[PDB]
């Protein structure tokens, strides 16, 4: 309950660790119902704002998650392929020097 | 409230001013970047006296730095508090003086005068009410002495009401540093007498004496000497910034101590002073401060008052203490040593109390007195100058700058009149 | 409900892993215990140094003796400057 | 709701540019052909003439000094400024023949949009017009090639409000400098000055 | 404010010399600049207000939009430097019928219509500093025919340099004034 009064006060909804949000929301809904049962409209409104911000944050968190995962996977592929390209370039260079060393011997 | 604009000519004056702003910044709690991070609300009561505010939580001091070579300016910027100083306030020339008083006064003074006046006008008009300016300069040199005399005359012309407070360092008679030192002080004193409202004298010889009498440091540097001067600097202007039980300003100090217009050259001293290890043994009380202030060893001007007589005396205190004890101490020192005080002026001692003491010091005090012992100082420089003047060779440098040779006799005659004036007021 | 919490927590944890915040307001404020520990260490060091300074000799002059007095003087000055720096109740630092 | 996703607006870069090492005045001074010398009297750096101004050929020598204004390095900059100012103020009526030849280097100098070249050219604009009491009326056909740069910096000014300005000595404010030359041109140009200036820079208001 | 204060002699409302001259006024800037600088003609610091749109750059007093002045002095004296550009300013006064009126003058104005809400006046100045004196009580008595009540609000627009805005109990000619309260 000490935390649930802070998002009623204006908490960022990000200072709360993710494990605490599922246990916060039932209290916020119940306290809003009490505050709207008593004739007090602004006290219910701040609770309504707090819960909606919590829901909006978590919804886009789901929408944003997979995008980051896809980017990371492609990035590691790009680094892996670049390393292989550098190795192939060195292999090509060594082969060309090897052929030239034989051609010079043949020419002389 | 009531602002003071601070002026730093001189390679000496720049270092003194830099240390003075370090002391004030520590006293008020100002970050080297200028942002307030202090702990006392009283520090913002009258911070406007020395500082102008730059929107964004930045305070800029009312400091103006004057020089003839950029080397001093480069050194000041390299200091810890170099960012605090406003870059545009730095006004300097490119052709130095080289301890040549005439060269600084005429050749570069005319050029530097016109420009620097615009900043001094700007900051003087950037306050709701101006009390007086403040000048820190050396007398044995050629940049601070000559240029300061020119600017002092200009300041008097532009601002007659405002108090031109000047702090100067007299050339060391035993060992100071240049061949030509008597000439510079000779020509500077004449300008100082007529224009400056208050002049304070400090000698490096006494500072080294104070170091080995009291502080017991092995290899003192210029930082310690500049710190003591800045300590006297803060004590003089402390009553303006903080409340107290008996308040006095520069105007009150001038009214009480100055009986006649030309008798205004003052000596300065500070208490308490104790070596680094002996401070535990000492019990700091009001009588102990009285003993230290009136003691000859703590006096920072090389002129023993016992050889002369006292005209007026003034004492100021920082911290919380009983006013009855201060009054009793002042009365006792006056009755005990009646052989030193002028008969026709009773109650020669002034008193004042300031509530807030400096950091680390539970109780502190500052003494400013006026005495006839100053006649020894002008006698010494006159004696050295006399055989300088009878051998014209060295003045030929100053002759090139257009200075008439008759200028030297006018200054010397003025000193002779001042010495005579101090003589007959003793009787 | 546990399954829903697991899904919610995982994606929340993945999102928070990518976005950091600047340390201008996050600069660490030292705890009272650490401040006391540093203060007492400096206090003991200063007391020892001044005790050494008191234990010297009169009239003795040489390169080693005057260098000892110089070093002990500057050591004490540095320690008291540090002590005054840590004298404040709130100290904000960025540890290296 | 969102309806577009477009570009970013250009971030006002008009003051930063600063090229170097352009002028032709260098090559004539790089071989000691320019009859100017530096005097190191300690008061102010002063220049000396290897050729007296009475016998100087204005048509060939004056345009060279106007070329040197585009220089960025010290000696060419100082020699160009002092030589140009001295020649313009003391030359007198002989300058009027050199206007069509010195406008082009002045046009090149103004077109650089440099931080420091434009103030010098603006001051040169002032001094060129006040040569004797004429030749400010001969710049009227040259407004269409000289003034187009002044539009670029016309409205730039330091907005402070309650703060007292500190830079009045080393006055660098482009707005005040532009205003001074525009008043000088408007006063000296004549009856047709305001028509051409207003056509070129519509923001300006009369001095008649 | 100024309801309580003793008002006799001179009461200055703006002065360019000091720490924060505009600390008493509100500032609105569009398409222009407001700057405080040193003017060479008087060798003293003055305030500068210049904009491309004179209507959208002005200073108003008092700061707070709801509050009103209580300046009992009938005379308002303006000291400003004319910059050969468009100029305008307005003064708000109260009338004996418990009514509010505003007198906006302009140099680019043409007529002098006196419609009930606002009053328009054309004026012409000379190049350089001016000493415009406006007698509020006389103007209300003569033009609107009503009686004058204490000044309410003051606004000054751009394209001018203003260093003195003060009130006097009566009209003073030259030298019956503090030496600071006149032009060099
Ligand atoms: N007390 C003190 N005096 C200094 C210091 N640095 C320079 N001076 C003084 O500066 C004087 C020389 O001044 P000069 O070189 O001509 O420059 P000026 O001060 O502007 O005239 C000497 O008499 C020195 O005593 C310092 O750190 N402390």
């Amino acid at each position: 309950n000490p935390t649930r009064k802070e998002m009623a006060k204006g908490k960022k909804t990000a200072e709360v660790p993710p494990n605490v949000r599922p246990k916060v929301m039932p209290l916020l809904k119940n306290s809003r119902s009490v505050k709207v049962s008593r004739i007090n409209y602004e006290s219910s409104d701040r609770y309504d704002k707090a819960m909606d911000q919590l829901d909006e944050y978590q919804i886009d968190s789901r929408r944003l998650g997979p995008r980051f995962q896809r980017v990371e996977a492609i990035q590691r592929k790009l680094d892996e392929a670049r390393m292989h390209y550098n190795d192939v370039r060195l292999q090509v260079h060594t082969q060309r020097q090897q052929y030239e060393a034989l051609e010079a011997a043949a020419a002389e | 409230v009531r602002e003071i604009v601070h002026i730093q000519a001189g390679q000496c004056g720049n270092q003194i001013g830099a240390k003075f702003w370090e002391v004030i910044s520590d006293e008020h709690g100002i970050d080297p970047t200028g942002s307030y991070h202090g702990d006392s609300d009283l520090q913002l009561e009258r911070i406007n006296v020395y500082y102008n505010e730059a929107t964004g939580g930045k305070y800029v001091p009312r400091a103006i730095l004057v020089d003839l070579e950029p080397g001093t300016m480069d050194s000041v910027r390299a200091g810890q508090f170099g960012q605090l100083f406003r870059p545009d306030n730095f006004v300097f020339g490119q052709s130095g003086a080289g301890n040549n008083w005439a060269k600084g006064y005429y050749t570069e003074g005319q050029e530097l005068c016109e420009s620097i006046l615009d900043v001094i006008r700007k900051e003087a008009e950037s306050c709701d009410c101006l009390q007086g300016f403040q000048l820190v300069h050396s007398l044995g040199g050629g940049t601070g002495a000559g240029l300061g005399t020119l600017l002092l005359n200009k300041l008097r012309e532009e601002y007659p009401d405002r108090i031109l407070s000047t702090y100067s360092i007299v050339p060391s008679p035993k060992v100071s540093d240049t061949v030509v030192e008597p000439y510079n002080c000779t020509l500077s004193v004449h300008q100082l007498v007529e224009s400056a409202d208050e002049v304070f004298c400090i000698d490096n010889e006494a500072l080294y004496d104070i170091c080995f009498r009291t502080l017991k440091l092995t290899t003192p540097t210029y930082g310690d000497l500049n710190h003591l001067v800045s300590m006297v600097m803060s004590g003089t202007t402390c009553a303006l910034r903080f409340p107290g039980q008996l308040n006095s300003d520069l105007r009150k100090l001038a009214v009480n101590l100055v009986p006649f217009p030309r008798l205004h050259f003052f000596i300065v001293g500070f208490a308490p002073l104790t070596s680094r290890g002996s401070q535990q043994y000492r019990a700091l009380t009001v009588p102990e401060l009285t003993s230290q202030l009136f003691d000859n060893k703590n006096m920072m001007a090389a002129c023993d008052p016992r050889r002369g007589v006292y005209l007026t005396a003034s004492a100021h205190f920082r911290g919380r203490m009983s006013s009855k004890e201060v009054d009793e101490q002042m009365l006792n020192i006056q009755a005990r040593n009646t052989s030193y005080f002028v008969e026709w002026i009773p109650s020669n001692v002034k008193s004042a109390i300031c509530d807030i003491p400096p950091r680390g010091l539970k109780m502190a005090a500052t003494f400013i007195g006026n005495t006839t012992a100053f006649r020894e100082l002008f006698t010494r420089v006159d004696s050295q100058f006399q055989k300088m003047y009878a051998r014209r060779a060295f003045i030929h440098w100053y002759v090139n700058e257009g200075l008439e040779t008759v200028e030297f006799d006018e200054a010397r005659s003025n000193m002779t009149d001042l010495i005579q004036e101090y003589e007959m007021y003793e009787t | 409900k546990q399954e829903a919490a697991d899904e919610a927590e995982y994606w929340d944890n993945v999102r928070e892993s990518m976005v950091p915040e600047d340390t201008e307001t996050r600069c660490r404020l030292l705890s009272e215990e650490e401040r006391i520990e540093i203060l007492n260490g400096l206090y003991a060091n200063l007391a020892e140094n001044k005790k050494r300074y008191a234990s010297l000799s009169f009239g003795q002059d040489n390169l080693s003796f005057r260098r000892k007095k110089e070093e002990m003087e500057r050591e004490a000055a540095q320690l008291e400057a540090d002590i005054k720096t840590f004298e404040r109740p709130n100290v904000y630092i960025t540890e290296n | 709701r969102e309806v577009a996703p477009v570009k970013r607006q250009k971030r006002s870069l008009h003051k930063k540019v600063s090229p170097n090492q352009h002028t032709e005045f260098r090559r004539f001074y790089d071989r000691g052909d320019i009859p100017v010398r530096l005097v190191h009297t300690t008061f102010k750096n002063a220049i000396a003439w290897s050729v007296d101004p009475s016998v100087l050929d204005y048509q060939h020598y004056l345009p060279l000094f106007f070329d040197g204004l585009r220089e960025k390095e010290e000696p060419y900059r100082f020699f160009a400024r002092k030589g140009t100012w001295e020649l313009l103020k003391n030359g007198g009526t002989r300058v009027l023949q050199c206007i069509p030849q010195v406008v082009i280097p002045l046009k090149k100098a103004l077109d650089t949009r440099d931080m420091d070249i434009v103030p010098v050219a603006l001051r040169t604009m002032q001094k060129l017009v006040k040569s004797s009491e004429l030749a400010g009326e001969a710049l009227i056909p040259f407004y269409r090639q000289l003034l187009p740069v002044l539009n670029e910096f016309s409205l730039c000014n330091k907005n402070l409000g309650d703060r007292i300005e500190y830079g009045q000595r080393k006055k660098e404010n482009i707005g005040d400098l532009i205003q001074e030359t525009l008043e000088c041109l408007e006063l000296n140009g004549g009856p047709e000055a305001f028509i051409n200036i207003q056509y070129m820079i519509p923001t300006y208001q009369s001095a008649k | 404010m100024f309801r309580d204060k003793y008002q006799a002699g001179f009461l200055n409302l703006f002065y360019s010399v000091g720490s924060k001259p505009l600390s008493i006024w509100e500032q609105h800037v569009e398409n222009g600049y407001i700057k405080r600088l040193t003017d060479p003609d008087i060798r003293s610091c003055v305030l500068e207000i210049v904009s491309t749109t004179v209507n959208n750059t002005y200073i108003t007093c008092p700061i707070d939009p709801k509050e009103e002045l209580a300046i009992k002095l009938p005379f308002l004296v303006l000291v400003l430097k004319y910059l050969k550009k468009y100029f305008t300013f307005e003064i708000q006064v109260l009338d004996d019928m418990n009514m509010r009126r505003r007198f906006r003058a302009s140099n680019f104005q043409s007529k002098t219509r006196v419609k009930p809400f606002v009053c328009t006046l054309p004026m012409r100045l000379d190049p350089g500093w001016n000493q415009i004196q406006f007698n509020l009580s006389d103007f209300t008595r003569r033009a609107y025919g009503t009686n004058y009540i204490e000044t309410l609000r003051v606004s000054v627009f751009a394209n001018c340099r203003v260093r003195r805005i003060y009130f006097s109990d009566r009209l003073y000619t030259e030298d019956e004034v503090p030496p600071e309260y006149r032009l060099i």
